[PDB]
RNA sequence: CGUCAAAGCACUUUGCAAAAGCUAACGUAUCUGUUUCUUGCCUUUUACCAGAAACAGCCGUUUGUAAGGUGUGCUAAUUUGACUGUAUAGUUUUUGUAAUCUUUU
């Protein structure tokens, strides 16, 4: 699917995030998950009180965030296809 | 099925949450669990806005969908002419008689 | 108009891109040949005179072969000019045995700082009139670097050769020490040298690796031998039902050695040339009771004569050198 | 499903977790899960005080974890 | 009409079998080195003839002896491998494919040992002459 | 295999159009002619020898499209396309930790 690919893309550049807990993280990402995992660097939190804070390095659970807000460029990305018979969308030569 | 969501794909949409934020902008990708990637959005916490851009949402999340608007956006026969000229026929009367 | 490049194939290819996409133009491509080096076999019997054109200063200097171990490790970079004298002294002193105020007193590389030829001090008044030396470093390395770039025998250049400052004479001023006075003397002293250390041209050999089924071998090696050619590896190479045959063979004699393994093995047997080497030729160069004949091919040390005057011929000088009492002083 | 998360970098080093009604523990992890079930040893709370209660090895739940940190770098 | 033909892989075996004897047994095509219709293009352009092949009408100072180096004499088989290099003035030429990969498929003579068995050819592939890390 | 859309379907006869778009067998085949030049053997020109360049014919091939023919179905069969095509109540989305109250601006 490609609301999971998107996000591996943005793997690398710095992504927002909200998260059931209320709180939204800024940081580099540097892996994704088809879960919706996340692990990040040079995290900047800002709770709902305003509180902010530094984390080194976070593990998250998918089902705990609400949405994430990504870099712009990651508009022009391909949105390929897919298939019956595969999980990662790509392009594809073959018969379909 | 997902015949419908295909439908809307490409169009400026408004999307309530559970949390009961309503963002909006146009549907780029879709899931089967309705992830939905979303253009240039925009919150509604309610008199209040905010600029985000690309936005990947959850199903969890997600309350409700509608649409806003729309979505945004033989060379030549053999025929051939002349000019004038209106021949007079020398008989009347119809084609096949005579 | 003599242009280089790797080998057949290489030469092929340019000479149908300036032929047919850049000059739109017919030719007369010659029949291609080497490019040859040239070094030094043994110490000289007798040490160098040399005097500059206002006869204030005297230059002097011994040539000797180095040892094939160290040639090769400067042409890699092991060793450099940018290093401190400290480190370098450790390599010689620690490998090859020499000397401790030998090691350090290495002034610089040959022709143009890779080139194996190496400048050295070896006297005592230099101790005395050690600042006096230090006016006069880069005058000797600019009429070194460049003049061993080119050489005496064929104007190309020089390998193994050592040199080793023996008597420096010196006047007064810095005024008679000039630029225009001493390196066009400094230069004279490495030919000088060279005549009386018996030199002899080497020239490249390139590593053939064929590949091969078992029954073409021996038409290989009836092959190669008439080239010159020492099989230095005969395998069946595992996984595979082939055999290599590893080689050397003289750029001179690989003209078209490609083409003759693919016809008579039928289609069987390739074979690549990649640069390797330098392998001197066997027989001395300047000698005047050889002189065979200017259509057949030669044979053995009498074929080493044979190059230097075809490879002078060409280039338009003088075809005996026997103008070697220019560059010899006077005694 | 079932992707076994890269929890390979965390092993035996300690960890900051935070888990669901605001509750964090400190520990050494141990061992991971499918559905990101943890063990922890040398397992200590951070109360909302502040006051730090040693328990010892502990099984962490998988839906509960929100987050995991690392203490140094 | 009967254009066009789709044929078993059985069938496609037999018609082989039994047209052995017609159709050829070279696989490799580098046996043709110097027997193109490329090679005998430039042969005839180039006025030269190659031993086996065809021969046909012709189509069409700076050298001095003591000035070259003769060192085996120079074929013309060389001339029709590297025509703008060993050969001057040379026009109406084309130019060849240099080698092809090679085909190491030996069919089974004797067919009751399987379609995968270690050959005896092919070399031991024992490896005791390496130093690794 | 599954869905949706289009269409009769397979086989066949003619007509009419095309067939280097980024160096490549429309044809893993291959023949004759004209003109212009060069050489052969020659004096009657034709008929020819064997090379070149420039044009032509002929024997064939493919595709699209139009109308037909035979056999079968138009209460069916076959072809052709298109597709974000799978079934999970027990931890990372669709069988809920929800429900409810109160204070501040």
């Amino acid at each position: 699917s490609l609301c999971i690919k998107l996000l591996h893309e943005t793997q690398g550049h710095i992504v927002t995030m909200e998260l059931e807990n209320g709180s939204t993280y800024r940081g580099k990402l540097i892996e994704a998950e088809d879960n919706m995992n996340c692990q990040m660097r040079d995290i900047s939190v800002t709770a709902r009180d305003g509180r902010v804070s530094h984390l080194d390095q976070v593990y998250i659970r998918g089902s705990h965030i609400r949405f994430l807000i990504v870099p712009d460029m990651l508009r022009n990305a391909p949105m390929f296809k897919v298939g019956p018979g595969r999980s990662v969308p790509l392009p594809t030569r073959g018969r379909r | 099925g997902t015949t419908k969501m295909v439908s809307l794909l490409n169009h400026s949409l408004n999307v309530t949450t559970k949390d009961g934020r309503t963002f909006v902008g146009q549907l780029l990708a879709f899931d089967g669990f309705m992830n939905l990637v979303l253009s240039d959005c925009q919150e509604y916490r309610h008199e209040e806005k905010r600029m985000l851009g690309l936005v990947i949402l959850r199903g969890e999340f997600i309350v409700s969908l509608s649409v806003q608007g729309p979505p945004p956006m033989l060379l030549s026969g053999p025929g051939v002419a002349r000019p004038a000229g209106r021949g007079i026929p020398l008989g009347q009367a119809p084609v096949g008689l005579a | 108009h003599t242009i280089f490049g790797t080998g057949e194939m290489y030469m092929d290819c340019l000479l149908y891109d300036l032929r047919t996409l850049y000059s739109e133009i017919e030719i007369r491509v010659s029949d291609p040949v080497a490019r040859f080096c040239e070094t030094a076999v043994d110490t000289s019997s007798i040490k160098c005179f040399s005097d500059t054109p206002n006869k204030k200063n005297r230059i002097t200097m011994v040539v000797e072969p180095l040892e094939k171990g160290i040639s090769n490790d400067i042409e890699n970079g092991k060793v450099n000019i940018n290093w401190p004298q400290k480190r370098i002294s450790e390599f010689f002193q620690k490998n090859y045995d020499w000397d401790l105020l030998a090691s350090r007193s290495i002034w610089a590389f040959g022709p143009d700082d890779r080139g194996t030829n190496i400048l050295r001090d070896d006297t005592l008044s230099t101790d005395v009139d050690k600042n006096v030396l230090n006016s006069v470093k880069e005058y000797i390395k600019q009429g070194f670097q460049w003049g061993t770039r080119e050489g005496p025998l064929c104007d190309e250049t020089i390998r193994n050769v050592n040199f080793r400052l023996m008597d420096v004479v010196l006047a007064p001023e810095q005024i008679y020490r000039g630029g225009g006075q001493i390196i066009p003397t400094a230069r004279r002293v490495c030919y000088s040298s060279f005549l009386t250390a018996s030199p002899r041209l080497m020239e490249p050999v390139y590593m053939v690796e064929v590949h091969a089924p078992a029954d073409s071998l021996p038409i290989i090696y009836d092959l190669l031998t008439r080239r010159r050619g020492h099989v230095l590896q005969d395998i069946p190479r595992p996984g595979s039902p082939l055999y290599l045959v590893r080689a050397l063979i003289p750029v001179i004699d690989s003209c078209g050695f490609e083409t003759d393994l693919r016809v008579h093995t039928q289609g069987q047997a390739m074979c690549q040339m990649v640069f390797d080497h330098w392998q001197v030729v066997p027989g001395d160069p300047l000698d005047k009771s050889i002189k065979p004949k200017p259509l057949e091919p030669a044979r053995g040390s009498d074929l080493a004569r044979d190059f230097l005057i075809k490879t002078r011929r060409r280039k338009g000088l003088v075809e005996d050198v026997s103008t070697t009492r220019y560059f010899d002083q006077e005694m | 499903k079932a992707g076994a998360p890269d929890l390979k970098k965390y092993l035996d080093r300690q960890v900051f977790v935070q888990l669901n009604g605001s509750r964090k523990v400190y520990g050494v992890l141990r061992g991971y899960d499918i559905f990101l079930n943890i063990v922890l040893e040398d397992s200590i709370e951070e109360k909302v005080d502040g006051e730090k209660v040693k328990i010892g090895s502990v099984a962490i739940r998988g839906n509960s974890v929100i987050m995991i940190e690392t203490l140094d770098k | 009409t009967y254009r066009r033909w789709k044929l078993n892989l059985p069938q496609m075996a037999n018609l082989h079998r039994l047209g052995y004897q017609l159709l050829s047994d070279l696989r490799d095509d580098n046996y043709f080195y110097l027997f193109n219709d490329n090679s005998f293009f430039t042969a005839k352009a180039l006025n030269v003839a190659i031993p086996g092949g065809p021969k046909f009408e012709p189509l069409y100072e700076f050298n001095d002896i003591y000035k070259l180096i003769i060192r085996h004499p120079i074929k013309t088989e060389y001339r029709i491998a590297f025509p703008y290099l060993y050969n001057s003035r040379a026009r109406s030429v084309a130019l060849s494919e240099y080698h092809q990969p090679s085909n190491v498929f030996v069919p089974p003579e004797d067919p009751d040992l399987p379609a995968f068995f270690w050959d005896p050819i092919i070399n031991p592939i024992t490896s005791r002459q390496l130093t690794l890390h």
